[PDB]
RNA sequence: CACGGGUGACGGGGAAUCAGGGUUCGAUUCCGGAGAGGGAGCCUGAGAAACGGCUACCACAUCCAAGGAAGGCAGCAGGCGCGCAAAUUACCCACUCCCGACCCGGGGAGGUAGUGACGAAAAAUAACAAUACAGGACUCUUUCGAGGCCCUGUAAUUGGAAUGAGUCCACUUUAAAUCCUUUAACGAGGAUCCAUUGGAGGGCAAGUCUGGUGCCAGCAGCCGCGGUAAUUCCAGCUCCAAUAGCGUAUAUUAAAGUUGCUGCAGUUAAAAAGCUCGUAGUUGGAUCUUGGGAGCGGCCGUCCCCUGCUCGGCGCCGGCCCGAAGCGUUUACUUUGAAAAAAUUAGAGUGUUCAAAGCAGGCCGCCUGGAUACCGCAGCUAGGAAUAAUGGAAUAGGACCGCGGUUCUAUUUUGUUGGUUUUCGGAACUGAGGCCAUGAUUAAGAGGGACGGCCGGGGGCAUUCGUAUUGCGCCGCUAGAGGUGAAAUUCUUGGACCGGCGCAAGACGGACCAGAGCGAAAGCAUUUGCCAAGAAUGUUUUCAUUAAUCAAGAACGAAAGUCGGAGGUUCGAAGACGAUCAGAUACCGUCGUAGUUCCGACCAUAAACGAUGCCGACUGGCGAUGCGGCGGCGUUAUUCCCAUGACCCGCCGGGCAGCUUCCGGGAAACCAAAGUCUUUGGGUUCCGGGGGGAGUAUGGUUGCAAAGCUGAAACUUAAAGGAAUUGA
RNA sequence: AAGACGGUCGAACUUGACUAUCUAGAGGAAGUAAAAGUCGUAACAAGGUUUCCGUAGGUGAACCUGCGGAAGGAUCAUUA
RNA sequence: GACUUAGAACUGGUGCGGACCAGGGGAAUCCGACUGUUUAAUUAAAACAAAGCAUCGCGAAGGCCCGCGGCGGGUGUUGAC
RNA sequence: UGACUCUCUUAAGGUAGCCAAAUGCCUCGUCAUCUAAUUAGUGACGCGCAUGAAUGGAUGAACGAGAUUCCCACUGUCCCU
RNA sequence: CACAUGUUCC
């Protein structure tokens, strides 16, 4: 049940019951963290560290091996980005639609599509206001959002 | 979305009772529902239930007997005084011989007879007979 | 009701307040226009002055001539085609005589065979028309 | 829901009416506010902006000698007006109290009467016996009929027995009276001492009685009757409903589950905005303490504990037991207690002879009563910790245990007199510590985001192709060619039509094309390229409640229409012409403006339909189909097979659908939702109250205009309408 | 004491504006209710041009036409 | 080192933009949009012009018109905006 | 009155609009208003001698030393000098 | 190719 689509699909991850570390994994908590610190140093959003670690490094979940999750580890060392990843990719998507709308202003379908992200951006903006991860006077401004990638 | 949890559990087992299923599964497990199921079992309205406690909101399999007519839910949870508790069961229960209105009190969750014994009111939860 | 929230009392009360105005009985009793158009103005009975006697033709299949009187009020000045109640009573009524006029019983709706008359004569010259028919009273002349 | 407007609004206690909930009213005896015709100002007085006090203006009104003076009944009466609507210009301080210098005077407050079918309570208009009869339970009699051991009723048949209404005296009553009660005497056999009000086709009880009337008079709330046999009109008989009451009008309540919180309806009867986003508003996943022990009764039922840290006595040998005071997350909610005017409401007692009423009363001085209940909603206080909220420490200014130094300070003390510093009690600050089990629930068949391979007439830009149509050029041959039901309007030796070769223009995208795909909807179909977007699937990827519906507001929005340009092939509103017809100003045919085609702006309306709002769960199967993924014999391509393509067999998620049946529902048509509904409650918007008037007038707002949004009343009407059956 | 001066409260008067209600009005366009009126026959049977909706134009009149939609249509169906 | 603005009190026979400077106003009808121009010496206007609107001709050996004349002239130091 | 119908005629028989108008003879047309009294003015009626659509029709915000009607104020225009 | 229309009660 998407909030900006009429689709009611059911496709998501399903963790196994056991929270114990896999028997094939010999990497300790700090060795996973320095691998995480290596991926975060070269530039990578916490979604992608979890992706490639289960592909090549063979870890099941970071929360079961270490004491914390991926974003929480980066927050402890201060390697987390200035603004969260889901708002960042929404602003990046909103910039691309607005950049496309500059040339193709006849694209009424793309014009309608633009409000949906700005609707979705503001929902994430006021939620992060209450969690105090953003400044209380932060506001998504469309003209100056192109500076952020 | 799923606003109330007890309402979905009670209607799911009422649909199974109308069809007459031997046992029924409800998808959420809550403390209120477990307390709700224990109220009906001491009176023998249902067969013996069990919960499947995974690492999420668990699933409850409730064995069913044929003694259930309808188990409804009252939303929202209106507070019930001791003065009009007779008025609540007059227009909700079928008769005064049977029918049970369960409602949460500070002493716990129990039917309307036991709330009269302890002389404690509270907010209504549902009705079942 | 549709909404069943625990604090939707102002939503439920406003809906019942607004939907009451769509009821014919509530809107009639709570508007100044219905009382303005009523010649009685909420009065059960009223006195008027006879200026002429009018014969009213009848409706579909049942066809006859109904005897009516054009009654002009003293309190408002309006004119009412009031109906003479019983048989052979138009000989009792005379010109320029005060009459006690009430409704007939349908409360603002034309009654039966007579088109557009909601009013009947009760007393004439402070003498009851019912006793005039019964012969219990005689008109002062 | 501010402000403003209306109020046919003094407010409340309360009244009517209801199973439950509600609706309407409250001018009116108790409380509180305002006023004395409308304002305004003031003297005195403790207390007035007093008016049975003044001062002015306004409006009304009075006497006058014409100079002047003087008034406020929304106080009791009373008069006029107004009305549908409301009493005596009576008596008295004898009760209640009030005021004064006061036992003594005063009170149109008040009490007592008069009028008074407001209304309520009690309750007359008769009863008994005998004769004829119509008969009922019994015995005889196969019926007929009999006696009445027991009766039931009828009849201006007869007979006495008892009282009131009234006449009427004595006493009582009361300030004087009056009424009631008691008391004598009268006072009723058609007990003439005479009960009325509506109706008699249905609802709705009760004549197919009699005569007159003849769609006239009229009856009738509604359906309906009357036009010469009226069960409905007018009279008579009879009967039916209530009974000193009944009828009618108006307004309200219940019936109304036709305002629906309880508790309505929204596919077709009235209805879900064309669709989407969207702040208020409303509703919101799971998860943080259960259990044990001492006792009693026949595994079950019941009580206590899992609370911590100044002052005294069962006191006992610094410690223990007990009592008292204080602090210990906050609420909503539940229980309790106080504070909670009376009158009224329910209700205890009480023979006002009963009852409405009232608070008394009963026993040979006493015994007693004059209770009790709630006061919601609001506020205070006290037990509880389920449910519903808010919060704790994760840059630690986190919680405890000792602290070390700094600043001021209550000081008890220096025997007293005086300075100082500290042990000392308090407050604050700064640094090193020790200790925590050192502080992170979950990752929702919730949501958001990332990623992988796809997928799709989704959208925009550019490019390309294909006939066909129209027009033109050339050639050939021609007398007809178009068009129709039939003809004509039209072209045609100046060569029409037709065939061939080309050229140019502008539309459109057939067959493939499907109960198929995409899109929020409108809508989307030649090839290719570019740009951005999107659903589903897969995921042991990330965040962790970020969610659902939404007024105000905003985006898109078929066709038609409008304004600027470009272009106008075909079709084609208007218009012209020829047919048809009684007429065509239509249907048919030949032309043809606007338009239909492209770009930039308006317009925001559709049978914008699934006539079916959106989110979440459950409730039978069956075969298909689209996408993605998974598994598997096998046939077939690259060929050189693994893997990828095309098939075949299944499984998974939703995507459009279909078939089927007694799930279930609905008035039915029919519906896997239109079910999980009188066994009525998952959440949240919009919207309807018989049919017209009418989407009209007016007002507001938008638009260049057309028109778009909001949106009545007067008045009229007893049906309109939906589904289904049978005839025609 | 009368009285005068200044200030304050301030009834009320004149003038002007705004607004509420009622209301005349030449002329004009509506609705409702009769008619045994006149003209035609739009719709209900394929109603003799299938019906209906949105938008424009025209016509004595119901109506007609154009464009785009819906079946509430007389088709749930038609084939390699 | 300034000029300006605001406020208060007092006061003159209510007089104070005291001379000078200095818009009468409102409601309608017809016409022309308007600014402008016009009969020097009777007509300042509704007349003319004006932007806007709609036609016609012309792709240069051409449209238009001038010149008695010529490979003469202008529009044209122009080309369908 | 008359939608309607019959009929003669032309290339069409004036459509949308407007009017006693700067356009109407009859005419001082009729009605309402403005007045005590109006051949003036305004608003309607249209059988229009002889209105009417770029020989442009209707409209008319702003403006005009353009042409008329009425009202307040103002005054020797006048009473009456 | 045209087939326009026929007041009321059971």
């Amino acid at each position: 049940g998407r909030m900006h689509a009429p689709g009611k699909g059911l496709s998501q991850s399903a963790l196994p019951y056991r929270r114990s570390v896999p028997t094939w994994l010999k990497l300790t908590s700090d060795d996973v963290k320095e691998q995480i610190y290596k991926l975060a140093k070269k530039g990578l959003t916490p979604s992608q560290i979890g992706v490639i670690l289960r592909d090549s490094h063979g870890v099941a979940q970071v929360r079961f091996v270490t004491g914390n999750k991926i974003l929480r580890i980066l927050k402890s060392k201060g390697l987390a980005p200035d603004l969260p990843e889901d708002l960042y990719h929404l602003i990046k998507k909103a910039v691309a639609v607005r950049k496309h709308l500059e040339r193709n202003r006849k694209d009424k379908d793309a014009k309608f599509r633009l409000i949906l992200i700005e609707s979705r951006i503001h929902r994430l903006a006021r939620y992060y206001k209450t969690k105090r991860v953003l400044p209380p006077n932060w506001k998504y401004e469309s003209s100056t959002a192109s500076a952020l990638v | 979305v799923r606003m109330n949890v007890l309402a979905d559990a009670l209607k799911s087992i009422n649909n199974a009772e109308k069809r007459g299923k031997r046992q029924v599964l409800i998808r959420p497990c809550s403390k209120v529902i477990v307390r709700f199921l224990t109220v009906m079992m001491k009176h023998g309205y249902i067969g013996e239930f069990e919960i499947i406690d995974d690492h999420r909101a668990g699933k409850i399999v409730v064995n069913l007997t044929g003694r259930l007519n309808k188990c409804g839910v009252i939303s929202p949870r209106f507070d019930v005084q001791l003065k009009d508790l007779e008025k609540w069961q007059n227009n909700l229960l079928p008769s005064r011989q049977f029918g049970f209105i369960v409602l949460t009190t500070s002493a716990g969750i129990m039917d309307h007879e036991e709330a009269r014994r302890k002389h404690t009111g509270g907010k209504i939860l549902g009705f079942f007979f | 009701g549709k909404c069943r929230g625990l604090r939707t009392a102002r939503k439920l009360r406003s809906h019942r307040r607004d939907q009451k105005w769509h009821d014919k009985q509530y809107k009639k009793a709570h508007l100044g226009t219905a009382l303005k158009a009523n010649p009685f103005g909420g009065a059960s009975h009223a006195k008027g002055i006879v200026l002429e006697k009018v014969g009213v033709e009848a409706k579909q299949p049942n066809s006859a001539i109904r005897k009516c009187v054009r009654v002009q009020l003293i309190k408002n000045g309006k004119k009412i085609t009031a109906f003479v109640p019983n048989d052979g009573c138009l000989n009792f009524i005379e010109e320029n005589d005060e009459v006690l006029v009430a409704g007939f019983g349908r409360k603002g709706h034309a009654v039966g065979d007579i088109p557009g008359v909601r009013f009947k004569v009760v007393k004439v010259a402070n003498v009851s028309l019912l006793a005039l028919y019964k012969g219990k009273k005689e008109r002062p002349r």
